[PDB]
């Protein structure tokens, strides 16, 4: 639901940068450019950053149980 | 049936060492005396097999023919194979 | 969904039918595993007398 | 289909007397498989006399004791003499021939097609090859075996 | 003589141990033998 | 419900060995060195320093069960020498190996820092 | 449950009792996807093992004496072969003769029958591994198989 | 029968990562060597987590996962701290671990990112290597108004073999041989293979020739840090650890060479 | 001195059925002294061996230059005098298979022994003068040089 | 050469000669026999029943032998003949055709509780209670449903105690 904080593969940190990575894609990076401006250099960890799906923003569009 | 001519094979069968060996390793576990020396065996069944290889289970197998009539053989009196 | 979890199941001795005092049917209802007919014949061909006694008669509804 | 064999068949035994039955005492097989064997230890080998030519059966089987120097070159010198000189021996040799022969006629009516593949419980080429190897046979030394010890 | 004497008693002691056992289920083993390639043989 | 605890790997459970010698009689002159505990990053350098030994006539190792956590190192010698005295020389060079590039190691990063 | 049960199956049921069929009387259980694949490369002509790799395979080998064989190589380095290896799973003194699948049907009559050029024509002879690549139809469920000879 | 006289030479040393070589040494130590920098280098990682309140979207078992992987400093601190299996306190104590917590609540409208910036530590020495003062800070969960999450954490001493988290590695790459003249790899078509970054070869060459005489020897590593320790830490450390698992068993060896 | 027999050998061909095996190349050869047929298996990674080249072959029973026997275990720790310190490429395997000429009265006037080194297998096919040290199920070395 | 007419030459050899045969859609084995050119000695039909009507039991005991091995072995597989032969006389062994099925097994004389653990249960114990017939307890179900000791394996025999070995 949330951006992983290891690659599985490795264990780089990939969890500070989904933020990063998004900004970049809004600022006009390929994907591809933008992994590299991340220093994603092994295919598993573009893997991570490339195939997430953030679902924990569609969570937080529902109210939580207490106000 | 004369036991002086007994038809049925000398050999023991594989179902007859299983039930020989299963019977026999039960009497053992329920403290019946043991035929054959010990080193330091304890299970039942080490100490049934140890006595077949011996020839010293005191067993009678008695096989039934299909005319009805049977034949008593001694445990040392067949020949084990396995 | 198929974990290995979920599916282990093990029994010794636990709760019974009351129509036919035989071991229960479910990893929930901690039940026995059926020795089936096709059970009963491969021990049949095995000439396991003793052991098919055991499963068809003592480890099931004595 | 499973099922409805095991229940035509769930009682039929090898009995002590080695004959096959049901549970109503019935026989069946006066002897399991017509020969009392078990599938286990039978294994495939080949009928050396079913399919060779009489010319080739003759050749490969008849005990050739008239070329003396053959002799000399397969056996010892005091077999090679015994074989030669004795004619009970030779007799011997020529009823083991007949016999042979007589069994080919037999194997003949009964696989009147010529498949020499049949399944027998012992595999004698590989026992005869284990003996070769176990007792360091030479093939190439003339050997100490009496063919009237083979016969007998 | 010494292999042949050997192959002679090696063929004897294997022969006998073919022998079928009294108490073999050989139907209930034949059946087995019979339905298990069955189930691998085509339908159609 | 089956998962044994991770430290079980690397952890002596009480009253058990780290290590255990019997001797091989098979053979003159071998031993079974069963290390408990322990895996293929002890196991293959024990070997291998082993093997560059011309007194050691064997030199092997194995897990016997991956989910087991101990390693058997079988070490066969000449007669004149020991599977003990091979083991605990093969043990003493990887230690003065290893000290010497830790200590090479180190001069290379204080060489890569300052120039 | 009982120890006349235990010894029944002990006797009758199990595994290595039950590795030849009556069904077809040959082998039920062969050798399976990895070890038959990797026993064919293994067993090629063209496989020589080093000394601390042969030390290595000899580790898992259970019904070994301890003695390390003579390499197949002596010079200019001692090296063994995986059919020099298999000699030593191989047990007893089997003998067996078999085909790789891969056997030209016209090697037979021809010269080489004895010596093949594809190392096809597989020869175990007392219990080692004289020639030839190992397979489905050496080590597999089939009759007259190394593991059939073998029980 | 003595023991190898292996050389080093650094070819780069940056705060992420260091690339070395190790010369005139055995497979087998390199690869141990190489085995302990993923397995065996102590490192501090949270693995004691207490959520007193949490009404995120991620239950607390998926927090404190998250929590468990985030790298924390251990540079200096991780040598001095015991195992928790050695320290004669209770649970715990500052001698065996170090104590964390962590309190937000989203009051604002916009998403509030508890990030690894918000592990407040009780020990200066071990905090986030993100917080550590570019690269932001780990997130640990989105919040959202209303929603707060308030815990506490304790971190403890271990290495890899025990949990991923206490791996101080980001990537181990290994190499020997570039050019294959060993021929430990046979290429089908050597022609169709890229060539290693170490490679000595002419682009018309594929491979080199083959060396019958050959051992492996001038292993190449590119050790990268996840942040807990510095690369060169790392290494030192899995030399240091490896030699002491080694002296452990000589100490136990000898106890039971003696004993018989 | 424990030599069955010794020759030399000049290479006539290699692989005349093509490359089977990668680092293993057979070798139909014929020698000069007398006249006898080669096919050899030869690990070509370690020893290559050209088409042409010319080597001297000595099948031995043992490798102790004092008639000794061999145990056939391995044993580096050996500091006899060996005589394969006087040759580049040694094998060690066993002969599997004699054969001849002979007929059911005749002796063979030329046999052929087949050798199997591990696998790598060799055929000495020539006069039975020259192969009477060759018994079947015998351990024997190849101990083989290369000369210019 | 299954079909081919396999003959033994004057020099001993076997020879497949190549001849014409005929395969019908139909069987009418009974009248193709008696006609003029035809083998009446290999000619035979794959209709079980028909050369059980025509030839007999034991000549459709062969020929159900030989298309149960047909059927086996066309998939090139291979069943020892022994359980071919069992499956046969098991069928052939009361002088007509007895079908595996309730209309063939559960019509011998093999008691009624072997009969209702195959099928037909209420009808079997029903016919049996009726006419009072008698399980002698001989074969392997009987005595399962009892939970008794099976004649079968390791219970076809009994164990007797040696008093006079015991010492
Ligand atoms: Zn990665
Ligand atoms: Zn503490």
């Amino acid at each position: 639901m949330i951006i992983p904080v290891r690659c599985f593969t490795c264990g780089k940190i990939v969890g500070n940068k989904w933020e990063a990575y998004l900004g970049l894609l809004q600022a006009e990076y390929t994907e591809g450019d933008a992994l590299d401006a991340l220093g994603l250099k092994r295919y598993c960890c573009r893997r991570m950053l490339l195939a997430h799906v953030d679902l924990i923003e569609k969570l937080l569009n529902y109210a939580p149980l207490e106000k | 049936q004369a036991n002086q001519k007994r038809i049925t094979t000398p050999y023991m069968t594989k179902y007859e060492r299983a039930r020989v060996l299963g019977t026999r390793a039960l009497q053992i576990a329920m403290c019946a005396p043991v035929m054959v020396e010990l080193e330091g065996e304890t299970d039942p069944l080490l100490i049934a097999m140890k006595e077949l290889k011996a020839r010293k289970i005191p067993i009678i197998i008695r096989r039934y023919l299909p005319d009805g009539s049977y034949e008593d053989w001694g445990v040392d009196e067949l020949i084990i194979s396995d | 969904k198929h974990m290995v979890d979920d599916k282990i199941h093990s029994r010794a001795r636990g709760p019974i039918q009351i129509l036919n005092r035989q071991p229960m049917e479910g990893r929930s209802r901690d039940g026995g595993l059926r020795f089936g007919e096709m059970e009963r014949d491969c021990q049949i061909a095995h000439g396991a007398a003793q052991f098919l006694r055991e499963r068809l008669f003592e480890a099931s509804d004595p | 289909i499973q099922r409805r064999l095991i229940k035509s068949m769930e009682s039929v035994m090898v009995k002590y007397d080695a004959t096959v039955r049901n549970s109503i005492n019935q026989v069946v097989q006066l002897r399991y498989g017509e020969d009392g064997l078990a599938g286990e230890s039978v294994e495939f080998q080949n009928l050396a006399t079913l399919k060779p030519s009489n010319k080739a059966f003759e050749k490969k089987f008849r005990f050739d004791y008239t070329n003396e120097r053959a002799l000399r070159r397969t056996l010892q010198e005091d077999l090679v003499k015994d074989v030669l000189s004795n004619a009970h021996i030779q007799n011997e040799l020529e009823r083991e021939f007949e016999r042979m022969r007589e069994d080919r006629e037999v194997l003949r009516v009964i696989f009147p097609t010529g498949d020499s593949k049949v399944v027998l419980p012992c595999n004698l080429l590989r026992m005869i090859w284990n003996a070769q190897k176990i007792f360091h046979i030479n093939p190439r030394l003339p050997s100490d075996l009496h063919p009237i010890k083979v016969v007998e | 003589g010494e292999a042949f004497d050997w192959l002679l008693g090696e063929i004897e002691s294997k022969f006998n141990q073919a022998i079928a056992h009294p108490g073999e289920m050989v139907g209930a083993l034949a059946a087995q033998s019979l339905g298990e390639p069955a189930t691998q043989m085509t339908l159609n | 419900m089956n998962a044994p605890p991770a430290f079980e790997s690397f952890l002596l459970f009480e009253g058990e060995k780290k290590i255990t010698i019997n001797k091989d009689t098979k053979v003159p002159n071998a031993c079974l060195f069963t290390i408990n505990k322990e895996d293929h990053t002890l196991g293959n350098i024990i070997k291998s320093q082993l093997l560059k030994d011309p007194q050691v006539l064997f030199a092997g190792y194995k897990v016997p069960h991956p989910l087991e956590h101990k390693i058997i190192i079988r070490v066969q010698t000449t007669p004149d020498y020991s599977p003990q005295e091979a083991f605990t020389n093969a043990i003493t060079d990887l230690i003065s190996e290893l000290s010497l590039l830790e200590e090479r190691f180190r001069v290379a990063i204080k060489d890569k820092q300052e120039g | 449950q009982s120890l006349e049960t235990r010894a029944e199956i002990q006797e009758l049921a199990m595994v290595p009792r039950m590795i030849v069929t009556p069904q077809s009387n040959r082998p039920v259980m062969g050798i399976v996807q990895d070890t038959l694949t990797a026993v064919r490369k293994f067993t090629k002509r063209d496989v020589f093992l080093e000394r601390g790799e042969v030390m290595n395979l000899l580790m898992f080998l259970s019904t070994w004496d301890g003695k390390v064989p003579q390499p197949a190589i002596l010079k200019p380095r001692p090296l063994w072969t995986g059919k020099q290896i298999f000699s030593l799973i191989i047990p007893g003194h089997i003998n067996c003769i078999r085909t790789h699948s891969t056997h030209p049907d016209d090697e037979d009559s021809g010269p080489y029958k004895h010596i093949s050029p594809g190392d096809t024509k597989v020869v175990v002879e007392n219990g080692e591994l004289i020639m030839g690549i190992l397979c489905k139809k050496s080590l597999g469920t089939s009759a007259g198989s190394l593991v059939h000879i073998s029980y | 029968p003595y023991a190898n006289q292996p050389t080093v030479r650094i070819t780069e040393l940056t705060d992420e990562n260091v690339k070395f070589i190790i010369e005139n040494t055995d497979l087998a130590v390199a690869n141990s060597i190489r085995r302990v920098f993923i397995a065996e280098v102590p490192i501090i990682a949270i693995d004691w987590v207490q959520i007193d309140a949490n009404s995120s979207v991620l239950h607390d078992e998926f927090i404190a996962h998250r929590l468990g992987l985030i790298p924390l400093t251990s540079d200096d601190i991780v040598d001095k701290l015991q195992y928790s299996r050695d320290c004669t306190c209770e649970e715990f104590c500052p001698e065996c671990s170090v104590e964390f917590t962590l309190d937000v609540r989203c009051n604002e409208d916009q998403t509030r990112h508890v990030t690894s910036r918000d592990l407040i530590s009780n020990s200066p020495r071990v905090i986030p290597v993100t917080s550590r003062n570019e690269q932001d800070d780990i997130l640990i969960v989105k919040l959202r108004k209303g929603q707060e999450l308030r815990l506490r954490a304790y971190a403890k001493k271990g290495f890899g073999k025990e949990h991923a988290k206490w791996n101080p590695t980001a990537g181990v790459a290994f190499e020997y041989d570039p050019d294959n003249a060993l021929r430990h790899t046979v290429y089908p078509k050597p022609e169709e293979w890229p060539k290693s970054e170490y490679s000595e070869l002419d682009e018309d060459e594929s491979q080199a020739p083959y060396d019958p005489n050959g051992k492996p020897e001038r292993f190449y590593y590119n050790v990268e840090s996840c942040g807990s320790l510095r690369p060169e830490t790392i290494v030192l450390s899995a030399l240091s650890g490896l030699k002491k698992k080694l002296s452990d068993l000589q100490t136990q060896l000898s106890h039971e060479i003696q004993s018989d | 001195a424990g030599i069955l027999f010794e020759d030399i050998f000049d290479v006539k061909d290699i692989d005349p059925e093509g490359k089977k095996f990668d680092r293993v190349s057979r070798l139909h050869c014929e020698s000069e002294s007398f006249k006898m047929d080669l096919i050899l298996d030869v690990n070509i990674q370690i020893y290559p061996v050209d088409l042409g080249d010319k080597f001297r072959l000595v099948i031995a029973s043992t490798l102790y230059e004092d008639g000794t026997l061999d145990d056939g275990e391995y044993n580096p720790t050996d500091d006899r005098p060996s005589r394969a310190d006087q040759f580049e490429y040694v094998m060690y395997g066993k002969v599997y298979r004699i054969e001849g000429d002979e007929t059911s009265t005749e002796a063979a006037t030329r046999l052929s022994a087949y050798v199997s080194y591990g696998g790598l297998l060799m055929r000495l096919q020539g006069d039975a003068n020259n192969l009477h040290g060759f018994e079947v199920d015998s351990r024997v070395y190849l101990l083989m040089k290369k000369l210019a | 050469d299954n079909k081919k007419k396999i003959i033994i030459t004057e020099d001993g050899e076997f020879k497949a000669l190549q001849e014409w045969i005929l395969e019908t859609d139909g069987v009418s084995l009974m009248r193709v026999l008696s006609e003029k050119d035809v083998d009446p000695v290999r000619t035979t039909s794959n209709d079980i029943v028909e050369i059980f009507t025509v030839l007999g039991i034991e000549a459709v005991r062969k020929a159900l032998e030989r298309e149960l091995y047909h059927v086996i072995s066309f998939d090139g597989s291979y069943v020892n003949y022994r359980h071919l032969a069992l499956l046969c006389d098991t069928m052939t062994c009361r002088g007509h055709l007895m079908a595996i099925t309730r209309h063939g097994v559960n019509r011998q004389d093999t008691g009624p509780l072997m009969k209702c653990s195959f099928e037909e249960t209420v009808d079997v114990l029903m016919e049996a209670a009726a006419h009072g017939e008698s399980d002698p307890m001989k074969g392997v179900s009987e005595n399962i449903m009892l939970g008794q000791l099976a004649p079968a394996g390791t219970g076809c025999f009994d164990l007797l105690l040696d008093a006079e070995k015991c010492k």
